[PDB]
Formats: structure tokens, sequence, C-alpha cells
């Protein structure tokens, strides 16, 4: 991705985006509790904690595109992987309208409390003003999209989120896209069916985690996976993806009995329009983030990424005994025989990617299970059913997350989350974690879950059918 | 996978 054009937004009649400039991260009762080295991410250049140049930085992960027309490995891998696809019978229909906005079977309603984008961040109008939970009022809806259309420019904020102490020194803050409430709309109707059949069907199939439970998901992946693991990790996946990703991406979506029409959304994506506070500039190629459907796109064309990586280093491969699973650009991957990523590094190395070891290893060395992470979760085996597999979220992590708040009124859904994710790390470190919880007063205000609850009616879950 | 108790996080 790369930035092709900048100017004044007062030059073209755009108001200033007035996006906020303090963290809402403040730090919460447990903070001096735990331990911990993450602080709130950069989200102005004036912050005294800066060691880089702020604006540089963030717009850094714009390294540029490759120029080139899609070849014979991604051919190939866009075949492969569309051949998965079509196991599936996703439905090229539009969706419903009211399906799309207020909620149905795989596709959660549309989130009420983020970003309505241009033009209404401009006009003080907020997705409630228009939009109603209680109604499902479309009326307004319609008015709006009819008043202002599609293809509007995406608002670009600074993600407000904790970083390591080495990420806030170099300004390496994330930036996110608030599409426009009307673009969001329109790609949910014109790809919800898929959202749902991928939401519906995490696995080796989509080959896609997005919408993963990861207390049910984490049981089925070693099964899914049986081969030698491939895993590695990418730096600035979205923003690093060429034009030639997105025209992969369209051709598989037309196998998938999309119009070509229907797949002009993903130039939408790709050669993008956005206001940055001040600023209004053009984008050529890079998944811009926070856009309708960016994990399930940025996994789709990660799947086509790997595919053509394998076929372009092992002339030899069998796709057919390859099985990954992304979510975005985090991957968790096997084959019958053992694969050298440090080769595929290089592939992608000129497709304009760059891909490093696994969990900022230094050499591509093996995964194994008892290394491997997704989602940031380590896989553990459940020592009385070895069937299960926790997913196990390092406590490192849950320390993290705990000794900051955006807002203090929700420590109790806060928490709980928390303690969720904490059990699968074992009986001691979790009574560990809830007695230095307890040693604040407002740790002993909450309802906290018994460990033997947690196990139980974690047991029982694999025992309820669930739809796919 | 590993067993939690063979292998720690
Ligand atoms: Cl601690
Ligand atoms: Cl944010
Ligand atoms: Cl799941
Ligand atoms: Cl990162
Ligand atoms: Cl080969
Ligand atoms: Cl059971
Ligand atoms: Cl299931």
């Amino acid at each position: 991705g790369e930035i092709e054009f900048i100017e004044s937004s007062k030059d073209a009649g755009f108001p200033v985006i007035n996006t906020p400039s303090k963290t809402k991260l403040e730090p919460s009762v447990f903070h001096q509790v735990f331990e911990g080295n993450k602080e709130p991410a950069v989200l102005r250049s004036g912050d005294p904690r800066l060691k880089a140049n702020f604006e540089e930085a963030i717009f850094s992960k714009y390294i540029g595109n490759v120029n080139t027309h899609v070849d014979e490995y991604m051919l190939e891998a866009v075949d492969h992987y569309a051949g998965q696809l079509a196991t599936l019978d996703i439905s090229t229909e539009p969706m419903k309208l009211e399906d799309a906005v207020y909620g149905t079977e795989g596709l959660e309603a549309l989130d009420l409390t983020t970003s309505a984008g241009y033009p209404y961040v401009a006009l003080g109008i907020k997705k409630r003003d228009i939009l109603s939970k209680k109604t499902k009022d479309l009326t307004k809806l319609k008015e709006c999209m009819d008043k202002y259309g599609l293809n509007l420019p995406m608002v670009t904020y600074v993600k407000d989120e904790l970083r390591s102490i080495e990420k806030v020194a170099k300004g390496k803050s994330r930036l996110i896209e608030a599409s426009s409430l009307n673009d969001s709309v329109a790609m949910r109707q014109t790809f919800g069916n898929l959202y749902k059949t991928f939401h519906l069907n995490p696995g080796v199939v989509t080959g896609s985690a997005v919408g993963c439970d990861p207390d049910l998901f984490w049981s089925k992946i070693p099964v899914m996976l049986d081969g030698h693991l491939i895993a590695f990790d990418y730096s600035g996946y979205d923003a690093s993806l060429s034009p030639v990703w997105f025209a992969c991406l369209k051709m598989l979506l037309e196998k998938l009995g999309y119009t070509h029409k229907e797949t002009n959304y993903i130039d939408y994506l790709c050669n993008s329009h956005h206001l940055y506070r001040d600023k209004h500039y053009f984008v050529r190629g890079g998944m811009p983030s926070g856009c309708s459907g960016t994990s399930i796109f940025n996994s789709m064309i990660n799947n086509i990424i790997i595919r053509t990586l394998m076929l372009k280093v092992y002339k030899g491969i069998d796709l057919d005994q390859f099985r990954m699973i992304a979510y975005g650009d985090d991957v968790i991957a096997s084959y019958p025989w053992p694969i050298d990523a440090s080769l595929l590094a290089e592939a992608g190395k000129g497709y304009g990617l760059i891909m490093t070891p696994a969990d900022k290893g230094e050499c591509f060395n093996e995964v194994t299970w008892t290394n491997a992470t997704f989602l940031k979760r380590y896989f553990r085996a459940d020592e009385q059913y070895p069937f299960l597999v926790h997913p196990v979220m390092p406590m490192k992590d849950i320390h993290e997350s705990i000794r900051w708040t955006k807002d203090p009124k929700n420590t109790q859904d806060h928490v709980r989350s928390l303690c969720l994710l904490a059990w699968h790390n074992g009986e001691h470190e979790y009574e560990e974690f809830i007695r230095k919880i307890r040693s604040v007063p407002v740790g002993r205000c909450l309802t906290l879950p018994a460990f033997s609850t947690l196990r139980r009616k974690w047991l029982d879950s694999f025992h309820h059918h669930h739809h796919h | 996978p590993n067993q939690k108790p063979r292998v720690p996080t």
C-alpha cells in the first residue's frame, strides 16, 4: 500500500476531523496490584514519551506496492482456495437490509457504538441517531443512504489501545479506518452471506478463524492441522498488501459467483480516500483495517498468499495436503512434510510482504504444539480429557489488560472476561489471579467465577450441538 | 498438543 496524494482538507471543502488526542485509557484500581509494561499508544505528535516522529511512524506501514500482474502461482492459488470455498455454497444474493443492519444468524448487528464515519461525524450525527435496536427502523438509514450515497471517504483514527514500551517510544500506533455508515451497510448487503458463512464455519475449509470462540475452537485445530506445523508473523500486513493481492481477491470472488460490479467494493478498499484530522489523502493498495469485512478479506487474501508462496518455492507441493487457518494476518498451518518458512519469507518479500519468524523469534525455528500461538494463545491439552485443548492466554497479557481501563463503570465485565481467559492457565495461577484481584476492595465487590464453575461449564459446552 | 503439566506458558 502507498499514499499517492495528500492535501489540506480545507482546500477541498472537508472540515477537520476532530479526533480525540487524549487516551481514554487510565490506570485501573488494579494497576498497582499487578505488573506490566504496556501503556496507552501515542495518539498525538506532542506526546512526551515519543522518541521518534509520530506522523512518520503511523504512516510508515505504507511501504509501497510491487507493480506486478497476477502471476501463474497466484492463479493456481486462487483456483485451489476457490475449490474449497465452493463446497460451502456461499450465496452471492444480497443480504436483506434488516438482516445486514440489525443482526441475523452468523452476522451480529451493526455495532451502534462505533463511528458512523463521514459525513456524519462532521454533522454530529451518531449511528444511534439513525438506527434503532428497539424499532429496527430503516427509514432514516435509507434517507441517509440516498442523500449521501456511496464511496464516501474513510475517516482515519489512531487506535487507542495498550502498546509495548518500544512501540510507544517509536510512535508505532495503529491506524484504523471508519468506513461511512453508508458504505458499511452496502458492503454488508453485498457480502453479508459470505460473512455469515465464514463466521459459521471457522476452520480449514474457509481457512478462517474470524468469529471463532477459542474455548470451543482450540480443540478442533489440532484435529484439522495434523502435519508439521507452519507459522510465521507478518510486519504491517494490512498496509503492505499491494493491489495485485486485491486483484487476486476479486478473481476469487468472481469464481464464487459475484459479478464484476459486486467486486467493485474491493476497489473501494484497495484504492481508497481518507480524512485524517486536517488532511485528505488517497492510498493505492493496503487493506484499510476497520472497514466492513476487513478481517475476512485479509484472511481470504492470506489464503491466496501462502498458497502462492508454497507453489512458487515448492514446485512439487501438493496443496490438497496443505491446511491453514488465518485470522487476518495471523496464521497457523500445516503440511505433511517439513517446510522452510525462511524460504517462503523471501518469496513473500518479492511480493512486497514482510514475514518474520513466529513470535518475535530470531530464526524460522521449528513450530511445535508447545510453542505455537494463534490469537496470542498457546495450546495445552487438558490433563483429564486429552482430546480437549485449552486456549492459553499468557498471564502476562491478562495482567497488562487488567491494569488499565477506558471506563471503570465496566469493571465487572472487564474482569469477568479476563477470568474466562485466565483459568485456562491452571488452578494455582487462577487462585493467585483471584487473590490479587481481591487484594483491593473493588475486587471483593465483584462476582468472580469459581474455578470449578469455569471448568464445569467449559466441559459441558462441548455437549451442545453447534449450527454450521 | 502439550499438556499444561508438561509445558507451561
Ligand atoms: Cl503480576
Ligand atoms: Cl480506538
Ligand atoms: Cl468457534
Ligand atoms: Cl503490531
Ligand atoms: Cl519442490
Ligand atoms: Cl466432556
Ligand atoms: Cl461444534
